[PDB]
RNA sequence: UUGAGUGCAGAAGAGGAGAGUGGAAUUCCAUGUGUAGCGGUGAAAUGCGUAGAUAUAUGGAGGAACACCAGUGGCGAAGGCGGCUCUCUGGUCUGUAACUGACGCUGAGGCUCGAAAGCGUGGGGAGCAAACAGGAUUAGAUACCCUGGUAGUCCACGCCGUAAACGAUGAGUGCUAAGUGUUGGAGGGUUUCCGCCCUUCAGUGCUGCAGCAAACGCAUUAAGCACUCCGCCUGGGGAGUACGACCGCAAGGUUGAAACUCAAAGGAAUUGACGGGGGCCCGCACAAGCGGUGGAGCAUGUGGUUUAAUUCGAAGCAACGC
């Protein structure tokens, strides 16, 4: 609805799950697809194969509301962050800006411990 | 294997059709070297093509080489143990291997109640865009660039 | 093997030279190491104190992603 | 007047105390958008979400640490010290050498400083996290894995006086081949040297002669050649324990035995040996393939039961049509 067609996508991908969400210019949220939401569970959500079809099921419900141009907000250092963008162009959008905004601190707090395994 | 490469033993053509790859299609259904049943009913099935929607068996064999042709192939080459592969460029050796294995092991999957009408409809399918072996070429086109999510760090 | 920065015999970093500011920082917003330019050791410290005063008034940004 | 100190001219330094201040990140709150998941593992579970999160955008609150430069780099007597600005302030090194004229070195007692953890009193609390709670693995797991979470970590004032406070090398001073970088000076030359060479004072690394060493190694930053002053040791346990004394609120610290055992304990190196290391090198060991087992029934061998006995042995690879 209202056919803005100038959206902002969002990319977040840990070592164990990924979420893509496509919003407005600012953006207020429109449609989002998660690797857990597409039937996958547990540990297999880490793989880059989910990042294709999560992006596809995001873009379908996205451009039902009418969507041509897009911004690419990249958080979440994981695995399929590049596959999500490459399948994002494969369903016909206007990726032209790559910002891998990874929030790094300046030694504020302390990390958790090692994993004595 | 481990030491180095090895030969491939290319097949001789037929003294009847005069075509090499027809012999490659012969030598995948034939069990225990029984050329008498299996190869002759393959002759009968291509003559069924010649009698219904066909003129010469060599040209329609080339038409089957069209519509079954494996254009790509993957091979599971792990590094750290995980599911790692890439759509590799297929050798025309291994192209013929994959395509004729699709045709023969779908003639296994077909299983029609006449021992050569399964072969007749099998090659009417593999020569004329139909049957699930041509749809196996479709599904081979499918996973080509669909396991590419983990095949671009190469 | 690498040249220095005081060919013009610069004496005092003077807290305000925004044009001499740009020779050393990264375009993203960091500081290049002294292995890169081969500059002087005490002059490295002068540059560091200079641009750390520069980031506080706002004659250079802290983080420049855009 | 050479040792030592005071001139005068200079140079570097995350040396210390006090007072203010800067941005990013994590968390909490306020609000807009959005629906059905978020999160973790080897795998799963507990937990959180339909009283609308996880996600995104804007703004506020708050405490701690200071991203890159950062380097066998710097400073301090040792512990140690890294965002920026101001005030107070201690030491080091170089040049000069008018001045004082041996004023030095070491230090049993004594006094001061003294990581982390801890105690008392009063503030503060974002993370992280002993104890404690739950979930799972385990034959068992009051452990390692995951989700929570207090005292603590911080600040102000006292207390304690410990470490692998290790370079396991006390300090002052003089002598003995070389090569090699680097931090800070000063001086001479070509040269606008700040783009080179040459020499010298002070630290800091690396390789290497004589020599020392049981070996390992060390080697102008001695574990060589020597003098001065201090400290400590004399087989292994019992044991830094017992008793006494001193200090501490307390935990504790300092000092410090013997009875009674044993013929060993210990350092270094040599031959088979591990690396969760690869250079290999192979091999139906894999990847690629076909066919077979495990289905139904029949026959056999073994384990089992039954037996008047179901007559010996065989027992993963390397026993069961033996």
């Amino acid at each position: 609805k209202k056919n803005i067609e100038s959206g902002v996508a969002h990319i977040h991908s840990t070592f164990n799950n990924t979420i893509v969400m496509i919003t407005d210019t600012h953006g207020n949220a429109l449609a989002w697809s998660s690797a857990g939401s597409l039937g996958f569970k547990g540990s297999k959500k880490s793989t880059p194969f989910a990042a294709q079809m999560a992006a596809e099921a995001a873009t379908k419900v996205a451009m039902e509301h009418g969507l041509k141009t897009v911004d690419v907000t990249v958080k979440g250092p994981g695995s399929g962050r590049e596959a999500a963008i490459r399948s994002l162009q494969a369903t016909g959008l206007e990726v032209t800006a790559i910002r891998d905004v990874t929030p790094v601190p300046h030694n504020g707090c302390r990390p958790p411990k090692r994993r004595r395994v | 294997p481990r030491k180095g490469p090895v030969a491939k033993r290319d097949v001789l053509p037929d003294p009847i059709y005069n075509s090499k790859l027809v012999t490659r299609l012969i030598n995948r259904v034939m069990v225990d070297g029984k050329r008498g049943i299996a190869a002759n009913i393959i002759y009968n099935s291509f003559d069924i093509i010649k009698e219904s929607t066909g003129n010469d068996p060599l040209e329609v064999f080339e038409q089957a080489m069209k519509n079954v042709m494996p254009v790509l192939e993957v091979k599971a080459r792990r590094v750290g143990g995980s599911n790692y592969q890439v759509p590799v460029e297929v050798r025309p050796e291994r192209r013929t291997t994959l395509g004729l294995r699709w045709v023969v092991n779908y003639a296994r999957l077909r299983g029609e109640h006449t021992m050569e009408e399964r072969l007749a409809k099998e090659i009417m399918d593999a020569a004329n865009n139909t049957g699930a072996s041509v749809k196996k070429r479709e599904d081979t086109h499918k996973m080509a660039d669909a396991n590419r999510a983990f095949a671009h760090y190469r | 093997k690498v040249d220095y920065i005081a060919a013009n015999h610069i004496e005092y970093i003077d807290y305000k030279d925004t044009e001499l500011l740009k020779r050393f920082i990264s375009e993203r917003g960091k500081i290049l190491p002294r292995r890169v330019t081969g500059t002087g050791a005490k002059n490295q410290r002068k540059l560091t104190i200079a641009i750390k005063r520069a980031r506080i008034m706002g004659l250079l940004p802290f983080v420049s992603d855009e």
